[PDB]
């Protein structure tokens, strides 16, 4: 066994080794290993992406106009965000400016995704870490109704409703076919909700499973379908016609009316179901404000998102702020530049890839994706990993760093960046939230805080849907219908050689696509995705990434039941297909 | 009254088919899970992880040997000894084979499981291979699309439950009910195709009247699916209705048939 | 003035005359006049249909296969029922037998229309006679929640919901634009609900207005559209294909799944919203179990409906029983024969039509529709009526009689017939309802009872929807897909001269269409519709129809405000376009 | 802010257009009434009857003279001195003329108000006459169909409120947005028409594959409406999708163009 110091942690691989493979209630394939000491506290954590497809390789030789369609299939959970980053990147390379309506519609697509993805994460992915479903069977329906009514105006609160939900659960489980609840962690001592809260939360799980399908009807209107809507280089393909012959063939007033109806319902669900549930998790799980901090009090990163001024990606345009904090110095939010070769770099000394020199990091314009499965001694064989060898290569995920620093990305990172840049809305919202929980601001830098911030962001995005819709309608009232620029659609109009960067804030954090075009075709296409940052393996300095850091120092009540590991990992909303691409 | 056991496994994938399933409008996915099937294993939704998830898998496939349906999303990579997709420390293909051996039938959801999809597009770095090239002794129902339509997935499920049999299939294993006709033979823009009324560039006057997308690369003429009739997301839209040609996403090899913007 | 006796009433037109024209919250155009004595009690009532279109005339010379489409436009409220009667009539004339699936789908169409029409009537048409909307502003939201939860398991019952509904109402009326509530009868002494019950009812009015749109998606699947779905002589045009190529062009499993989802939702809304609200109206308005009896303790009529054995319209097949009671003798439910010239006859001595002898009634196969606007010695003039002359011709509605007796039709009539024939489900439902109210069985024979029976029937029909759906699926599982019989589609296959009767129970009561075909064309087409029965004018004996009888002897608190008249009229769900056609 | 006053009157009609309106999926008719307009008179929905309804009518048209929109369903009969349709003891036409005189604009909902519909079909016993043959000095927007599509009605309303203007119209007064194209030029069965693939008798093999309904009498080729694009009842279906040809119900005189089952 060995030990070393990094980022204030003591990484010690002595002691019992625990393996969690597969990690469930995530997207894609992950393995996690930890070592625990004699007090059942984690002293080493190992994040491993257990899949790879090679989109960066597949994209070579494609027409740049087609790229969005391929890269959208990086991930069906954060569906759309890679298409958006792609069209941004290709437009940046070629020098294309899209019409205002196209930009507004793209912002609607992104905000729709934030609402959907954050909602489903809260309930379907993370929720069972916090709600003991089986314990709901012990709840009193009338006390459940009282609890729900004390927390929210949401209509669906009758005692008979909670009894009906409970009875449905009872009958589901009574024949022994527990389905997704089989062999869960029910009864673990870290389940702290009372039975009534478990029943309320379970009812809401089901309500969210039903309601989420409606949100994506916005994607169907503008993008044809969800999952995997359509886009174009130069804007969007959803031509608008409000008052002319043939509006039946276009986005017309009826289509826009449908979109508005979804916006209102989405805001109401998030504000009156998810928000009070998130706050209630916080109220009953306050100790988790001190667990899973990781890098969130050290190094956080946002690129920024939602340009409100079409084709302007600067600070005055982006409605979701960008910036970086390092060394715990939240008084100095630093600017990010995605072209600067000294900023974003990826290392592969601990990943299954080949570089000519694995002791150096490569900016994505110099990126290389040459897969090399080389696990070393794993106490089994190349086809039987019993214990990953974290002293050498242990993941399909590359290791991104920013100025050589290991960073956390995602809702909590973004919230901290906006708060510390002095965004007045963010400051007010976060202060009010922490006040309601009677916790200090530092309580947000935690596993609980990640969950709170995600819910915050769903509320913010639902509000921004209405803002963007209203902006589109204003343009239409002024007779501004354009949705595409085609001046540079034809390859004969493009530079013979050019490169560009497309960036945004996906639900899970900072996303970039770097594209080089030569002779009408993609010469290089490199992606650095939010879960690539968070789930990163180590670098030549031995620095650990966000997941490994957040797991460090965590107490486990019952080593064989990894509930505390699941809670912290799930709080980041891992997307392993995204991470590896 | 017990529900039919279902094991849902995931190879190399993007998870769109699982997402599509939960979009079902009728029956709701909630009601499928609670009332129509017993979804006994599914990495995206299940409570158990790690050793507890391995125990569920092993217990179900043993207890219900010969009696469960295997749903597969994604595909196995043959490169690097299969270790481009690792589950419980071992190649995914081993899990696929074990799950297949006990299944009564297999549903290959999506173009990944059916044919290969994006990871199999040139140059196929991982040697991603569709299910039916690995599992050769089981009924396999292919339900292609990237992803398939939500209410097509749930209709196929309810057909099998209600009627207690597999759907009848074409020569490729696709259900005739939803894959027997081409997009282009049920497309509401076909009048425009017939009349030579085409979009020529995005957002032109033709586009604003809903003219045909053939000259913009629509692959509807060679693609079999239900998008132009059943439509997507509670019937709200489909690619062509919202102004983009069909990509061909239900068809084998659609990524490598030339640019999406080049004509059939 | 004059006075005469009929049917146990003293009809006396001395004294003050009141006029209600227009009658609102009905379909179509009606005028009502009454006389009321010094004691504010109605001593005379006059029912006038104030519209006519002439479908029976327009149908002459048409192809019988087209008739359903014309007669469906008799009415958009009970949309579909005239189409059904028409295809039945033409099939009866020609000798066509439809496949089982067509019959089952027709039964689904009819049950879907019962659910929709009865729900909307309860809330949108009759509800404001019972619920004081402005008094809802005085309710306590918590006490409203408690009341709702005491009555039902329906989920939507939180205090915050009722507050939100109340605040929407408060805002609505804040600018002084009261809309549909302007100049209503609010605060009348006959409004007896407490404020919490008014708020509960008003919330439900809005929920029903929203929900009703979903019910008719069943019509859209099988019939293309609602209002006014499509049908064919020979079955239905909605060909079925479950498991063959081209199912995308037909009724397939996805379409059937949509239907099933609507059935479940419809049952749940009726059983948990409409039923408890009907019972609550009863609890708070028990005196109305003794008001508005009219003909319901004397003479009631049902033809019967919902043949479960395809093409068999007999007693062993019809799920909703047929029969007649006269002379108050409910021990003698009599069989109805729609061909017997001595049974159904229409008189016009008090209506705006010509007969060769207006002192006799004509069976519909001998029917004549020769319009003659002749109001006689009115107060005012023929184009400016101040008072109809009920001693002369006073309506566009013909006067149907059964064996010379004036009958009530509709939900109460059907309930009484079924109860007294011993239909177990009807007996159990009625007995439970009346026990819940602590009222005798006779309390159903009243204005309140009409409303209670309507709610019972919505519940009955919702249950039958599931039964019919399951029968359809059973056939499909057995490979029985047929939806049309076409061996007698072409006119050359028909008898040169033939006649038929199509009958059913529309939401408002007994419906018949009588058709004669000659030389490939409609030779005669006569309709007798439920509101024709109920809103009938007098006959040569002076016998009064159901509306006039139910209004007799009614006390009015405030003569100028016709609330008690509206309550009783609306309890029959008048459809004036139906009545006159 | 105050909402725009709307007076909705009813002549000879079946009430289908009113029913269609309340089917609207987006915006819900509830929200139209509560938030978008001030529905100040409507015989189907209003609390007041008789003299109290007459007072509402008179107060609204007086207080809001020149400022209200008049919606009309149905039509006036000229026969029997107008007494085929009587309101407050007088011919309906007098109410129509009084209401029209104070209106800023008139919406003729449905084929009855636009053209005549069923009561005007041969031999037109009542001499039922469309609105624009009686009111000749006001803007009239025709929204035909029997009834018009629910979400077309609500889209027209929202357009007018949002954009503060009447929709642009064709030469017959129909909104271009929904009435600019024929059913047949956006029909999903057009591929079959073009291939000569027709239903020949009900429930034949062609019908079970969704072939074209031309030989069964479909009047889509001559009918302008949105049914094949926007569809009916939250987009669930339309006549042709459920197997019946279009009757032609949005077109003037459709009842008297021959049998619904005779071609073209
Ligand atoms: C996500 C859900 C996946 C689909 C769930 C499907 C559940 C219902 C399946 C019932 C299917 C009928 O089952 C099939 O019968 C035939 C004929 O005897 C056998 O042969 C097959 O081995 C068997 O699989
Ligand atoms: S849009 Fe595509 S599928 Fe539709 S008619 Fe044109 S080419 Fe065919
Ligand atoms: S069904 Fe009617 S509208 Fe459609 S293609 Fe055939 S003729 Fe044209
Ligand atoms: N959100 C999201 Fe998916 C990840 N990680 C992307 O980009
Ligand atoms: N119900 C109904 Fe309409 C009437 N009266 C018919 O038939
Ligand atoms: Fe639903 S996993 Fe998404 S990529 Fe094309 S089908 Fe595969
Ligand atoms: Fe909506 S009233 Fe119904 S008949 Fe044809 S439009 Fe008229
Ligand atoms: S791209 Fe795919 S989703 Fe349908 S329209 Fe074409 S098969
Ligand atoms: S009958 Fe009418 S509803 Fe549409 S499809 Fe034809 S215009
Ligand atoms: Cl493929
Ligand atoms: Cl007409
Ligand atoms: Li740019
Ligand atoms: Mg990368
Ligand atoms: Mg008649
Ligand atoms: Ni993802
Ligand atoms: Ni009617």
């Amino acid at each position: 066994s060995t030990q070393y110091e990094t980022q204030g942690y003591t990484i010690n691989n002595a002691g019992r080794r625990l393996v969690v493979d597969p990690i469930t209630r995530i997207e894609g394939h992950m393995r996690c290993e930890v070592n625990i000491n004699d007090q059942n506290v984690i002293t080493n954590a190992v994040s491993c992406g257990t899949m790879f497809r090679g989109l960066e390789i597949i994209l070579q030789g494609r027409d740049p106009r087609d790229a969005w369609a391929f890269v959208e299939r990086i991930c069906g959970v954060c569906t759309g965000v890679h298409a958006l980053a792609s069209v941004y990147a290709i437009e940046d390379a070629i020098g294309i400016k899209v019409p205002d309506n196209a930009n507004i519609i793209r912002n609607i697509m992104l905000a729709t995704l934030w609402c959907h993805d954050h909602l489903v994460h809260f309930y379907q992915l993370a929720g069972m870490d916090w709600i003991d479903v089986l314990d709901a069977l012990k709840a009193d329906p009338r006390k459940t109704s009282e609890l729900a009514q004390s927390l929210s105006s949401w209509p669906k609160s009758s005692p008979g409703y909670f009894f009906d939900v409970q009875n449905r659960l009872k009958k589901f489980v009574e024949g022994g076919q527990l389905g997704i609840f089989r062999n869960g962690y029910w009864g673990h001592p870290q389940y702290k909700l009372p039975p009534e809260a478990n029943l309320m939360g379970f009812a809401h799980y089901l309500e969210a499973l039903d309601f989420q399908r409606e949100i994506v009807k916005i994607h169907a209107v503008f993008g044809g379908k969800n999952p995997h809507p359509n886009w174009i280089v130069g804007g969007m393909p959803c031509a608008i016609n409000i008052d002319e012959s043939g509006a039946v063939g276009a986005v017309n007033m009826e289509r826009l009316n449908l979109v508005q109806s979804i916006i209102t319902r989405t805001a109401d669900f998030i504000n009156n179901v998810m928000i009070p549930d998130a706050l209630a998790i916080g109220q009953f799980n306050k100790p988790w404000s001190e667990i899973g901090t990781g890098l969130s009090d050290k190094c956080v990163l946002s690129y920024g998102a939602f340009p409100d001024i079409a084709n302007d990606f600067g600070e005055k345009s982006l409605l979701m702020p960008g910036g970086a904090v390092i060394n715990g110095d939240f008084n100095n939010v630093l600017p990010v530049d995605l072209v600067d070769p000294q900023q974003v770099q990826e290392f592969v000394d601990h990943a299954w890839y080949r570089y000519p020199n694995d002791q150096v990091g490569r900016h994505p314009f110099d990126g290389i994706t040459d897969p090399w499965y080389n696990p070393g001694d794993v106490k089994g064989s190349d086809t039987n990993i019993q214990q990953l060898n974290e002293q050498e290569r242990y993941s399909w995920i590359k290791a991104p760093r920013w100025r050589g620093n290991a960073m956390e990305v995602g809702p909590l990172a973004r919230t901290l960046i906006a708060y510390h840049k002095g965004d007045a809305a963010t400051v007010e919202s976060v202060d009010r939230m922490m006040s309601a929980l009677n916790l200090p601001l530092s309580g947000i830098q935690s596993t609980l805080g990640r969950i709170l911030c995600r819910a915050h962001e769903a509320q913010w995005a639902a509000g921004k849907l209405q803002y963007f819709f209203d902006k589109l309608m204003t343009n239409l009232k002024n007779g501004n219908l354009a949705t595409a620029s085609t001046e540079k659609w034809e390859p004969a109009t493009w530079p013979t050689e050019c490169r560009g960067v497309g960036f945004t804030e996906a639900p899970r954090g900072a996303l970039g696509h770097w594209a080089a075009i030569r002779d009408g075709k993609i010469d290089l296409y490199q992606c650095v995705v939010p879960t690539t940052w968070n789930a990163s393996p180590r670098d030549p300095k031995g620095q650990i990434g966000a997941y490994e850091a957040a797991l460090m120092n965590t107490k486990m009540a019952i080593p064989e039941q990894p509930l505390e590991i699941l809670r912290t990992l799930h709080s980041f909303d891992p997307c392993l297909a995204c991470s590896t691409h | 009254k017990p529900r039919i056991p279902v094991v849902w496994i995931h190879g190399l994938e993007c998870t769109c088919c699982t997402e599509s399933f939960i979009r079902s409008a009728h029956p709701l996915a909630k009601d499928v899970i609670l009332s129509l099937i017993s979804l006994d294993y599914d990495d995206t939704l299940m409570a158990a992880a790690g050793t507890q998830a391995e125990e569920v898998f092993e217990d179900i496939i043993t207890q219900y040997n010969g009696k469960y349906i295997l749903a597969v999303e994604g595909n196995p990579p043959l490169g690097e000894q299969g270790m481009f997709c690792i589950s419980s420390g071992r190649p995914f293909i081993e899990k696929l084979k074990r799950a297949a051996a006990g299944a009564s039938a297999i549903i290959a959801w999506g173009t990944c499981a059916s044919w290969g999809c994006v990871q199999a597009a040139r140059p196929n770095p991982t040697q991603a291979t569709p299910i039916d090239k690995v599992i050769t002794d089981k009924p396999i129902i292919k339900v292609p699309g990237c992803p398939p339509i939500p209410d097509v997935m749930s209709a196929i499920i309810t057909y099998m439950v209600t009627f207690d049999r597999l759907p009848d299939v074409d020569r490729m294993g696709r259900p005739l009910m939803f894959y027997g006709q081409r997009i282009h033979d049920k497309c509401y823009r076909r009048a425009h195709f017939d009349a030579g009324e085409f979009v020529q560039s995005w957002d032109d006057d033709a586009a604003r009247k809903g003219y045909c997308l053939y000259k913009m690369g629509c692959k509807g003429p060679t693609t079999y699916n239900a998008c132009s009739s059943t439509r997507w997301n509670d019937g709200v839209s489909f690619p062509i209705q919202s102004g983009h040609g069909c990509l061909g996403c239900a068809e084998n090899g659609f990524w490598d048939r030339g640019s999406f913007y080049s004509r059939v």
